[PDB]
């Protein structure tokens, strides 16, 4: 099987600069018809891959003329002119010269933008959830940049790590920000034994942690 | 290309996925595990009844096509936890004469598990801009689809990847609207869970 190897980018990349994504093969992708059987795709979160380039250098219908393919034999580049916020996602190369067809491992692209403080919102357990013996305290940390962020929970002033689950988005293709959910899940029994619930975000945009709280 | 809906299957069972579009072009099937890359399963060119398999999938996958309904099928047999993935179909080209892998369907989420289907519990998250949300807890399997006001509220939405805790998934979705517009202009989350044939709408009202 032909092995395909991609290199990572020096992330984050700078808007308006050219970006080169590297793809290398363990065997020549040149076929006897004089064409080189290499494709390039972009995959966005929750979506299928989109074809950018086929046969090493042909741009697909509907793709920005900022995207071009180059290379020869075992060494290939996807060239992005004037990189834009909408170019964030994961770029794949693929060989089709020999069975089985094989893909590279993907190259994620992230873009630098202006620093942006998170919008922090805390929500106590709903009346509805408390009836089933569960108590989830939800905190959103939305539209921040850079992605570096630390979230802490406090119950009556003491830090709580057990029962915390975090989830976050990839960089937004429109505003170039990140967002995160932090959920502290307690039993109703433990929730009703404490009063103060705090979610605290440490981000470079504020000297002090950004804190939202409520009292049961 | 359009694919069939999400599937739950037992270990050892078979499933048959569909891909609706085949006179000139072929159909490729591709596997992707959550947070991992792409693996080619096989191709069929229904015009010439030609199929070719990745040797890795030879004993796992059978590709067929109904030319009349321009539908391609992939049957996966002897299912295991390692077959849990998103499966895509994409168009297959002809040498230098066409594009290749140029139209991909949305994918089908296949989960292989002994665990029972469980619909989501949807809980409202209420307090110049206001943030609301919905907590989607205790469902199995993936996926869920979350919209706000049946898709008419799409700016200012964040829907987070699910996490798996004690064999059940949980995710949350937030929406941010101008403060003067809530509760005067209603905000409702809609949570569709294909595997349980269930959709739940929760209107967000002040606590
Ligand atoms: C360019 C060569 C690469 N391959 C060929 C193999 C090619 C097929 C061989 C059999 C053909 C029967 C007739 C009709 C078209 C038909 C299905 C071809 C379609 C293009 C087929 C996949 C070609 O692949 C592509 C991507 O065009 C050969 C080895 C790997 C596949």
């Amino acid at each position: 099987d032909i092995v395909i190897t991609q290199d990572e980018l020096s992330n984050p990349v700078t808007s308006g600069e050219s970006v080169s994504i590297s793809c290398r093969s363990s065997k020549s992708l040149l076929y006897k018809d004089g064409k080189t059987y290499l494709n390039w795709f972009l995959q966005r979160p929750g979506q299928s891959p989109q074809l950018l380039i086929y046969l090493m250098s042909t741009r697909a219908s509907g793709v920005s003329d900022r995207f071009s393919g180059s290379g020869s034999g075992t060494d290939f580049t996807l060239e992005i002119s004037r990189v834009k916020a909408e170019d964030v996602g994961v770029y794949y190369c693929q060989q089709l010269v020999e069975y089985p067809y094989t893909f590279g491992g993907g190259t994620k692209l992230e873009i630098k933008r202006a620093d942006a403080a998170p919008t922090v919102s805390i929500f106590p357990p709903s009346s509805e959830q408390l009836t089933s013996g569960g108590a989830s305290v939800v905190c959103f940390l939305n539209n921040f940049y850079p992605k570096d962020i630390n979230v802490k929970w406090k119950i009556d002033g003491s830090e709580r790590q057990n029962g915390v689950l975090n989830s976050w988005t990839d960089q937004d293709s429109k505003d170039s920000t990140y967002s995160m959910s932090s959920t502290l899940t307690l039993t109703k029994d433990e929730y009703e034994r404490h009063n103060s619930y705090t979610c605290e975000a440490t981000h470079k945009t504020s000297t002090s942690p950004i804190v939202k709280s409520f009292n049961r | 290309l359009q694919q069939s809906g999400a599937e739950l299957a037992r270990p050892g069972a078979s499933v048959k996925l569909s891909c609706k579009a085949l006179t000139t072009y072929g159909i490729n099937w591709v596997k992707q595990r959550t947070g991992q890359g792409l693996e080619w399963i096989g191709e069929i060119y229904p015009r010439s009844d030609y199929t070719y398999y990745n040797e890795k999938f030879k004993a796992k996958a059978t590709l067929t096509a109904d030319k009349s309904s321009s539908t391609a099928y992939m049957e996966l047999r002897s299912l295991t936890s390692e077959d849990s993935a998103v499966y895509f179909c994409a168009r297959g080209g002809v040498n230098s004469y066409t594009s290749h892998f140029d139209y991909w369907a949305q994918g089908t989420t296949l989960t292989v598990s002994s665990a029972k289907t469980t619909p989501p519990s949807v809980y409202p998250l209420a307090p110049s801009m206001v943030t609301l949300g919905c907590l989607v807890k205790g469902y199995f399997p993936e996926p869920v689809t979350v919209t706000w006001n049946s898709g008419s509220l799409s700016s200012g939405v964040h829907t987070f990847p699910a996490v798996l805790q004690s064999d059940l998934y949980t995710l949350s979705s937030s929406v941010t609207v101008p403060s003067s517009t809530w509760p005067s202009q209603t905000v409702t989350c809609n949570v569709a869970h294909p595997a349980s044939s269930t959709k739940v709408d929760k209107k967000i009202v002040p606590r």
